[PDB]
């Protein structure tokens, strides 16, 4: 059997998958056993239970149990039929604290008077590592030619805008997640949320 | 926080000494840190406690790690680590026992029995869990 290829493992919205390629032959309804590193401290090769046999080309690999977030770790995949097992294919090193990829956050909109709040909130996977989440969100009038950008902000305080009583126009509020550990990352702007505008 | 200035240097020296612990033998005979360890498993006036010991062990083993192959990438690293030891120094007030008293066992026992590639090896994988976990969950209850 023919390993697979292009094994990768990388980072998307705070969490960690494994994806790869069929092997270079190509025979059919061949299944595919995954497996990650422990600690470094405390290593051993453990299997995915869900990916174990999975036909599919990748695997999550967030939240594993003996999983350690704080160090470099790689996945490894092998092609498998009853008629053959392939060699392991690894992944290169992944270091979450460094390479983990932000989603942007889920805003939560609130209007008292003419205050208008957004407040970032997140679905974060329950093993990920205490990060520093910061957003700026963009407000705008729809089709306008610029946009306000608001002062960055950290995760668990919302973003106060003030409306003109007046503007009853179709507004339009999106934000992008800011994590820095050793580089900024940004992840992309959310999907717009709009609304008219109405003080009284 | 840390800043990324910080968490670079951090990252270069855990790095360099990962690279030399491959040309070493680093076995342990018990983990140096309990593999439970973990400050939110303590009541709030022992996190300190804690925290203060591994720190104090993490800055024992790598300034003798520090020769003259690794002083240079060491030197900020050892400096941001003395300064979190002193802030947090400053902030510490001073049957049958419980995890607190088992860990510091374990810590203060380790530097007596272990080798030093062992030690090295141990302090270095624990260090991004120290300066981003344990140091968080302290800054929470300051005191
Ligand atoms: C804006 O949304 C954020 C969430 O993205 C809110 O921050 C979160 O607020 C909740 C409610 O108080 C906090 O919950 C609780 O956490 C504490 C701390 O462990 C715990 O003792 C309680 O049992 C409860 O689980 C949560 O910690 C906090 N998250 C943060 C700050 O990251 C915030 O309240 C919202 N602001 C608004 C609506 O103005
Ligand atoms: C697939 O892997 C091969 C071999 O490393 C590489 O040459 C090629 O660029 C990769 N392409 C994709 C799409 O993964
Ligand atoms: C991102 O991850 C969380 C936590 O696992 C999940 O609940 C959420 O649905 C994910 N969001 C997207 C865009 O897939």
């Amino acid at each position: 059997l023919a390993p697979p290829q292009n094994v990768t493992l990388l980072s998307q919205n705070f969490s960690v998958y494994l994806t790869w390629l069929p092997g270079l032959g190509n025979p059919q309804d061949v299944t595919y056993f995954v497996a990650y590193q422990s600690s470094p401290t405390r290593r051993r090769w453990r299997e995915v239970e869900e990916c174990a046999g999975t036909k599919e080309l990748l695997c999550s690999m967030m939240c594993l149990k003996k999983q350690d977030l704080y160090n470099k770790f790689k996945g490894r995949v092998r092609t498998v039929s009853p008629s053959s097992k392939s060699p392991w294919v690894e992944s290169e090193y992944l270091d979450y604290l460094f390479e983990v990829e932000p989603a942007p956050p889920v805003l939560v909109l609130t209007q008292t008077e003419e205050i208008l709040s957004a407040n970032a909130t997140y679905q974060l996977p329950p093993c990920m590592p205490p990060l520093d989440l910061k957003y700026e969100v963009a407000f705008w009038k729809e089709g306008a030619g610029n946009k306000t950008l608001f002062p960055v902000t950290p995760h668990g305080q919302p973003v106060q805008i003030t409306l003109q009583p007046a503007a009853s126009e179709h507004h339009c509020l999106s934000a992008r997640t800011i994590y820095t550990f050793s580089v900024p990352k940004y992840s992309k702007f959310s999907k717009p949320t709009c609304f008219l505008l109405e003080v009284p | 926080s840390l800043s990324p200035q910080e968490l670079a240097s951090f990252k270069k020296a855990r790095d360099a000494l990962e690279e030399s612990l491959k040309l070493k033998n680093w076995s342990c005979s018990s983990p140096v840190f309990p593999g439970n360890w973990d400050l939110r498993l303590l009541q709030v006036r022992e996190r300190p406690v804690a925290l203060e010991a591994e720190l104090a062990l993490t800055l024992k083993v790598l300034e003798a790690a520090a020769g003259p192959a690794l002083e240079d990438v060491l030197d900020q690293p050892l400096h941001t680590l003395h300064h979190i030891l002193s802030q947090l120094q400053a902030c510490i007030q001073p049957r049958p026992r419980g995890r607190l008293h088992h860990w510091l066992h374990r810590l203060q026992e380790a530097p007596k029995k272990e080798s030093a590639g062992c030690l090295e090896a141990s302090v270095t994988f624990n260090l991004f869990r120290l300066l981003t976990r344990d140091l968080k969950y302290v800054a929470d209850g300051n005191l």
